[PDB]
């Protein structure tokens, strides 16, 4: 926009510009002819969002794209099987059909759940139009903020938010909350003078989106809509493109792994099929059978659900998330970049300690009222609370007795309501209590005087005297005191105490709080009888010789939970800095409050101070903190930041532009960290998208942050982001828990199928049965795997480091598929030749009889035992070979699930049944297990028939094998955890 | 790095070694002469010669007039029949008891039994004498018709089970037609069954009957089903058209 030399210019150099006038304001008719050519003042919002694209994205990357492409490979096996002639490959269409329907499905489920956590989001939302206050054709009038044009006059007070950008005309002690622009948590001073060149930092320039405190201006508006300072620092965020999420980079790996298998299992195969006698082409439908036998059909599914699970976990805690993988990023999470005003403070002025009977006290400034409250027996207490009750302007808006007082919505200002929420607080019932003391006399905010005066007639008749109650600047109080109360009297106002008292303004004010003095005086009801006119333009009551009361300060307190939670996450190993664009002196302040620094940490320029040395001789190494200013940030290359940021550990950035801060998570991320962020203005929009996961207050937030994170807290309650570790923490190890488990049953389905290939034996296992396997029985435990209780103190851990901590490691698989696969290969086949032994075909009988046995014209084929079957005959058998193997695999699938309850721990310590999750799911595994043998017509429908009560017994020692075997394992790993027996046996 | 190498071996060998001790376990459970179990023999298939397979089972086509579409059906005829011959089944015995025929004792050269006897005679004309076409080159082809063996399983003490071929519909089209089929009345003897073992009657043959087609018109697709009666026989199974009866087209040209 046109924004860089609107304040520089004269207001006689402006109204051309616009073709306006400062005092009579945009005529009518061209400012509805400019919003025409400029569209409304408000901006747009990421269009181009249809409701189909939506669920086109959810549908791919990483499982998404092995399942289509293993898809498409059943399609043209289904093909080169249609070109030379072959019957019932109905198996291939089903195979290639269920796996994009485990992928459309997977991506409905996601859709629910961006769709359902949006407008769960949307609901907290406020849809009343802003107002503006504006000037046409010389007549003052309400519009909407939206109908604002550049040339536009407007004006504002105590509670309007700001319409546009304005550039000030004309200023009566109007200071205004910058809060989400920059960081500032301080009031702005807006005047007319040019303060700087910058807008940024001029002070005659009403940001587009900030929110008036008190006093009253005028201006031009300058720029309406995308282009103002919010306007294009949110253009900003669009531009900032977010990285993969941590959890999706690991499923992409552990894609590497399958995709790296299925292949070299196709060519060895592949290369056995040609070696062993077969056409090229039956070779290569092999190799394609082979390759995708390793995708795994259900693993999409049971991972999104357990993602469904946290993230229901954690709504349940007001931490709604947006995408179903951000459940995972906190616990990977290794540095927090924060935001200070607002996220990490309240932003709202309180009362934070107070200065009477010779004494400092600390008020109770957590919202709410958890900490520790300050000596109110005092006799000066009450009386002090008298002067800052009474000598109160503002008041609290109607109707909010059920909202926390903090919380309340107060007319006028934060220095007066700062005074008015302490005393509702700490008195309760300010305004109703003040109506019992009437007012004669007033004076407001004042130039000459530069105090606010007011006299009052006392509650009670028996008592005709008249009060006096005057608050301001500490020392404009002081001087107009000759007396002060201490200790239950009133004391001359000696030396000894305006030491004591320049003392304490100097010390409350080293702190950066704005502090302001309290005095009464009482006058006789003898000169001043009940009914004395008091006279504001002579002096005809007195303004000296006051009695004073006491120091009042107040600052920007950090939000109640926020301490403790910082505190949790650096022990959870995670590293967190604080990027805020307040003020150094502020910035330090609240980081040694909540945690960011530690008590005895100091910077540089500390050790200088104290060691009274130059800053340049002080070694750096020797500083366990460090603050570094936004206008100093730049002076650095990038191989000095690197330097310095992993030289200071509570490492502090003060005033920082949205775009530093950017840069930050740009130079944390360029050295490998999971780095989160936590936001509430638009100076964070950019930063959040960034950001592996961008955390959004959820009350706080202006739009663009929450509208640029992953995750918001709905309450604001800080202490969701350590619950949100230890579940990221917790799915991590229970999803390679879960993974792992699924896994295992690849090798056992795709052994008979190398058997039925190498060997020649007749059909072990059919596709139409691996398919209940994946998508029907071992869903269920798989994610009930989710349950798990940490077994150790994850909460304790370092962050996991992405580069050798991996939900999938090359460990991991090669235990699963390999060496329990192994074991229920055995079974299966162990199971397999039982099953035709007993039913007359002997074992060496079945080496190389497939083809005579799926041969579709021998109606009469002999048996070990003699005996001709015919063709539908013998299928049952190999329906039976289906069936058998098919229990002999779940029958070790209990054997297993239990095994993943822990990697490293064992279940006569922890407990079989444990959990209650997992257990009711084992029981729904073999119900279905029974269902699919002996109910009447499975046969025909899938290939499922009745088995023998004894072939359920075959498979039952593998599966205590498998028991005894891990447990060994997991027995002594962590009983003898030395080298060997972790490295190779350690998933 | 070669230590981890001779683990997943130590491993193998040892599921390797588990699994074959569980092949010596099953080789010696099982029996050797009467079925483990036989779950899917509740009722047996009967097989044609010559076997001629269409898109979809039997269709057998040829033409009189040409010794080529006919020559390799008896050219599978007649090669069937060579051990329906005395010079390789006469290891074996002649049964004339008319009725079942139960071994409960073994008694034979390696501790086997006594198996049954039968030879092309039982076929008359069906059995290459006098006609080495069997039927064929007349236009009035010789099916054979033999049941699958099943260890133990009788179809009935009452009477001898009996093969009836027929068409599937065409009843005002045409004659019904008549097969006489050799043994007469078409009737496999009671003294077969049961079947023992392969082990148990190594030198034994599946009795079996012929059907001389005679009604069938020249130059016309038909559809024959030669459907066996018994009491244990259910030739009304959906799943499984080979049981208990057997379909074929056949069309003779001329
Ligand atoms: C692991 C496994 N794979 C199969 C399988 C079939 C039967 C059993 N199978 C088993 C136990 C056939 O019906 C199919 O041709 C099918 C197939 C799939 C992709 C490419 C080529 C072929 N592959
Ligand atoms: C049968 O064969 C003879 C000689 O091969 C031929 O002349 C006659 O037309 C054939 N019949 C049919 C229907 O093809
Ligand atoms: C079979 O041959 C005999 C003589 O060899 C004859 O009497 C009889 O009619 C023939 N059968 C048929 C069905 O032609
Ligand atoms: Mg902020
Ligand atoms: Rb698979
Ligand atoms: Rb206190
Ligand atoms: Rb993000
Ligand atoms: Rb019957």
């Amino acid at each position: 926009g046109m924004e860089i030399n609107d304040h520089q210019l004269s207001v006689a150099e402006l109204e051309q510009k616009y073709q306006t006038s400062a005092t009579k304001g945009l005529s009518a008719s061209l400012a509805a002819e400019l919003l025409l050519r400029d569209g409304p003042n408000a901006l747009r919002p990421p269009r181009g969002t249809p409701e189909y694209v939506k669920f086109a994205r959810q549908l791919a990357g990483g499982l998404q794209c092995l399942m289509w492409v293993a898809a498409a490979i059943c399609l043209i096996a289904f093909a080169i099987q249609a070109s030379e002639g072959d019957l019932t490959t109905d198996d291939n269409l089903y195979l290639a059909l269920a796996l994009i329907a485990v992928v459309v499905v997977t991506g409905c489920f996601g859709y629910y759940q961006e769709f359902k956590s949006t407008n769960i989001i949307a609901s907290f939302k406020n849809l009343v139009p802003q107002q503006a206050t504006v000037i046409r054709d010389g007549d003052k009038f309400q519009i909407n903020a939206d109908q604002l044009v550049v040339g536009d006059l407007v004006e504002m007070k105590g509670g309007d938010r700001v319409p546009a950008d304005i550039r000030i005309l004309q200023a009566q002690g109007c200071k205004v909350d910058n809060s989400s622009l920059t960081g500032e948590s301080e009031p702005q001073t807006r005047s007319p003078e040019c303060t700087h060149e910058s807008p940024l930092e001029t002070r005659n320039i009403a940001f587009f989106s900030t929110m008036c405190l008190e006093g009253t201006a005028q201006g031009l508006v300058v720029n309406t809509g995308d282009r103002t300072i919010i306007g294009r620092i949110a253009s900003l965020a669009s531009g900032v493109e977010n990285e993969k999420t941590p959890i999706a980079i690991e499923i992409e790996h552990f894609v590497d792994i399958i995709a790296g298998l299925a292949i070299l299992f196709g060519a060895t195969f592949f290369i056995v099929a040609m070696c062993i006698g077969y056409t090229f082409l039956r070779a290569m439908v092999f190799f394609m059978a082979i390759v995708v036998a390793y995708v795994p059909e259900g693993l999409l599914a049971t991972v999104t659900v357990c993602l469904s699970l946290t993230a229901k976990r954690l709504a349940s805690k007001n931490c709604v998330v947006k995408n179903l993988e951000a459940v995972e990023t906190l616990g990977s999470t290794s540095v927090i970049c924060s935001d200070k005003t607002g996220t990490l403070t309240q932003n709202r002025m309180t009362v934070s300690h107070l200065w009477f009977d010779n004494h400092i006290h600390s008020a109770d400034t957590t919202e709410d009222q958890s900490g520790q409250t300050f000596d109110q027996s005092s006799e000066t207490w009450r009386a002090l609370c008298r002067v800052l009750t009474l000598c109160n302007r503002a008041a609290f808006k109607s109707g909010q007795d059920a909202v926390p007082v903090p919380k309340r919505i107060v007319i006028g200002d934060a220095s007066e309501t700062a005074l008015l929420k302490f005393s509702e607080l700490t008195l309760g019932n300010a305004m109703g209590y003040r109506e019992r003391f009437p007012k004669v006399c007033e004076i407001p905010f004042n130039s000459t005087n530069k105090f606010q005066l007011s006299i009052h007639t006392l509650e009670d008749p028996r008592d005709p005297r008249h009060v006096l109650v005057m608050k301001g600047a500490p020392e404009r109080v002081l001087e107009r005191c000759s007396s002060i109360l201490i200790k239950g009297q009133e004391l001359p106002l000696d030396e000894q105490w305006r030491e004591a008292f320049q003392t304490a303004y100097l010390s409350l004010g080293g702190l950066g709080e704005r502090v302001l003095g309290f005095c009464q005086l009482y006058l006789s009801e003898k000169d001043y009888p009940p009914g004395y006119a008091f006279d504001v333009e002579a002096m005809n009551f007195p303004t000296s010789g006051l009695c004073f009361a006491g120091l009042v300060s107040m600052i920007d307190p950090p939000r109640a939970t926020v301490p403790d939670a910082v505190l949790k996450c650096r022990t959870a190993g995670i590293r967190v800095i604080m990027v805020t664009g307040d003020h150094p002196i502020t910035a330090k302040a609240i980081a040694a409050s909540v945690g960011i620094i530690s008590e005895g940490s100091e910077t540089v320029e500390d050790i200088a101070a104290r060691l009274r040395v130059p800053v340049d001789q002080v070694n750096r190494k020797d500083a366990r903190a460090c603050v570094i200013n936004g206008m100093q940030l730049k002076d650095m290359d990038p191989s000095e930041l690197v330097e310095a940021l992993r030289t200071h550990p509570e490492m502090v950035f003060a005033r920082t532009s949205p775009q530093q801060k950017l840069v930050i998570v740009e130079s944390c991320q360029r050295l490998g960290a999971i780095v989160a962020v936590t936001g509430d203005g638009v100076n964070d929009s950019p930063a959040l998208k960034k950001a592996d996961i961008g955390v959004a207050m959820g009350i706080a937030g202006s739009d663009a942050a929450k509208n640029a994170a992953d995750m918001i807290l709905l309450d604001d309650n800080f202490a969701s982001i350590v619950t949100g570790v230890e579940q990221g923490r917790l799915i991590f190890d229970n999803l390679k828990k879960s993974i792992a488990y699924t896994l295992t049953s690849n090798i056992p389905e795709l052994t008979p199928y190398l058997i039925y290939i190498t060997v020649s034996v007749p059909l072990p296992l059919g596709c139409i049965t691996i398919l209940f396997i994946e998508l029907c029985t071992d869903i269920f435990p798989s994610v009930s795997l989710a349950y798990e209780k940490a077994e150790s103190d994850i909460m304790h851990l370092r962050p996991r480091n992405p580069k050798r901590d991996r939900l999938v490691n090359e460990p991991l698989a090669a235990y699963s598929y390999f060496q329990i696969g192994a074991i229920q290969s055995f079974a299966g086949f162990t199971d397999y030749f039982t099953a035709m032994a007993q039913e007359g075909w002997f074992p060496l009988l079945c080496v190389g009889l497939r083809p005579q046995w799926e041969n579709h014209h021998l109606q009469d084929l002999q048996d070990s035992y003699g005996q001709e079957w015919t063709f539908g005959q013998r299928l049952y058998q190999q329906y039976t070979c289906y069936t058998v193997f098919f229990i002999s695999i779940e029958m070790c699938q209990i054997a297993d699930v239990l095994i993943r309850k822990t990697r490293r721990l064992s279940a006569f310590q922890q407990g079989f049944f444990r959990n209650r999750i997992l257990v009711i799911a084992i029981v729904f595994q073999v119900c279905i297990g029974c269902f699919l043998c002996y109910c009447p017509g499975m046969p025909n429908i899938f290939n499922f028939m009745p088995i023998r009560f004894q072939w359920w017994l075959v498979p039952m020692p593998f599966s205590l094998l498998i028991f005894v075997y891990d447990e060994i394992r997991k027995l002594g790993v962590r009983c003898c955890p030395g080298s060997w027996w972790d490295q190779e046996l350690y998933y | 790095w070669v230590w981890i190498s001779l683990y997943y071996v130590a491993f193998y060998v040892v599921m390797s070694g588990i699994f074959a001790l569980c092949i010596y376990v099953l080789m010696r459970t099982i029996d050797p002469y009467t079925p483990d179990y036989q779950d899917q023999l509740k009722s047996p298939g009967v097989t044609l010669r010559p076997d001629v397979y269409g898109e979809k089972g039997l269709d057998i086509s040829y033409n009189v007039s040409d010794s080529t579409t006919w020559a390799g059906l008896a050219h599978t005829l007649h090669r069937f029949l060579a051990g329906y011959s005395p010079a390789a089944q006469e290891g074996s015995i002649n049964c004339t008891s008319e009725k079942y025929f139960f071994q409960e004792s073994f008694l034979a050269p390696n501790h086997t039994k006594f198996s049954c006897k039968f030879t092309a005679d039982m076929l008359q004309n069906c059995s290459g004498r006098p006609d080495p076409t069997f039927g064929f080159a007349e236009g009035k082809p010789c099916f054979i018709i033999k049941m699958n063996r099943i260890v133990k399983f009788l179809p009935g003490n009452s009477t001898a089970p009996r093969v009836d071929c027929a068409f599937l519909d065409q009843p005002r089209d045409g004659p019904p037609l008549q097969v006489e089929y050799f043994p007469a009345n078409g009737t496999y003897s009671l003294h077969y069954f049961p079947y023992y073992g392969k082990k148990a009657q190594p030198h034994y043959s599946n009795p079996l009957v012929a059907a001389k087609l005679l009604n069938v018109p020249r130059n016309r697709d038909v559809v024959i089903v030669c459907k066996i009666l018994a009491e244990h026989v259910s030739f009304d199974n959906p799943h499984d058209p080979y049981e208990g009866k057997v379909e074929f087209k056949l069309k003779i040209q001329k």
